């Protein structure tokens, strides 16, 4: 609290985690589509 | 060294020295205590106590880290005043945290 | 609540002063040794018999 | 927790859970490769050690 201040690279960083979140919320939609075979797959 | 790793990394996550800075003071002062409860009970500076507390250097910072992460989405996406804001993020981290 | 030393950060900020402090002074007086005593004693008896 | 927390709220447990996860995901990145990152040192190792 007491540091914190309100207010290229990072920019990158930043919009490839965003993409790797839409990705990722789309492959776990796809997955639970796919639920059995994931069950078979952990035994 | 693994300590600078550790810092490193969560750096090139945050993207933003201050917010890095937090996590990072956690560690020293966990290990410090480490070494007083060492004292008093007795323990030497052995090569495995070392070793376990490099292990731990990861594991010492993820409460810090938890509540960093959160407090700074939660600001830059509502945009509330830090204090409220980072008051209110580490009511809902609190129960993640101590489990 | 948990709030108090977010309320004040001088407890906060003394309580990690009290513990670096303890543990700087802790460091010196620890024993330093490769190994802890995990091997299993042993006590030798001896009976010379001329 | 949160997928629980959200089923909590009354959110579906599928739509919960999915929605949990992508909140989550960061931190635990995060504490997973802040550890990776304390074990390198050790894996890649050069000394007598």
């Amino acid at each position: 609290a007491t540091i914190l201040k309100p207010i290229g690279f990072f920019a990158w960083f930043d919009r490839s985690f965003d993409k790797v979140t839409k990705k990722y919320e789309l492959m776990l939609l796809k997955i639970i589509k796919h639920t059995v075979p994931m069950m078979v797959i952990f035994l | 060294e693994a300590m600078v790793l550790v810092f490193i990394v969560m750096y090139l996550f945050l993207h933003n020295v201050r917010y890095t800075l937090i996590p990072a003071i956690v560690a020293p002062i966990a290990l410090l205590g480490t070494f007083t409860v060492m004292l008093l009970a007795g323990f030497s500076i052995n090569v495995l106590t070392m070793f376990g507390m490099v292990l731990a250097i990861g594991i010492i910072v993820d409460d810090a880290i938890v509540v960093v992460e959160n407090v700074e989405r939660i600001m830059a996406t509502e945009g509330l005043s830090p204090k409220d804001a980072t008051s209110k993020a580490m009511k809902e981290i609190t129960s993640p945290i101590i489990g | 609540m948990s709030q108090f030393f977010i309320r004040r950060p001088v407890f906060a900020w003394v309580i990690a002063i009290f513990i670096i402090i303890f543990g700087l002074l802790s460091i010196p007086k620890l024993p330093i040794a490769r190994f802890p005593s995990v091997a299993p004693p042993q006590v030798n008896i001896s009976a010379t018999y001329p | 927790e949160f997928a629980k927390m959200l089923k909590e709220e009354g959110m579906s447990l599928i739509e919960a859970t999915v929605a949990a996860a992508k909140l989550r995901l960061r931190p635990i990145l995060m504490t997973s490769l802040a550890f990776t990152c304390g074990v390198i040192p050790l894996v890649i190792a050069t000394g007598a050690s």
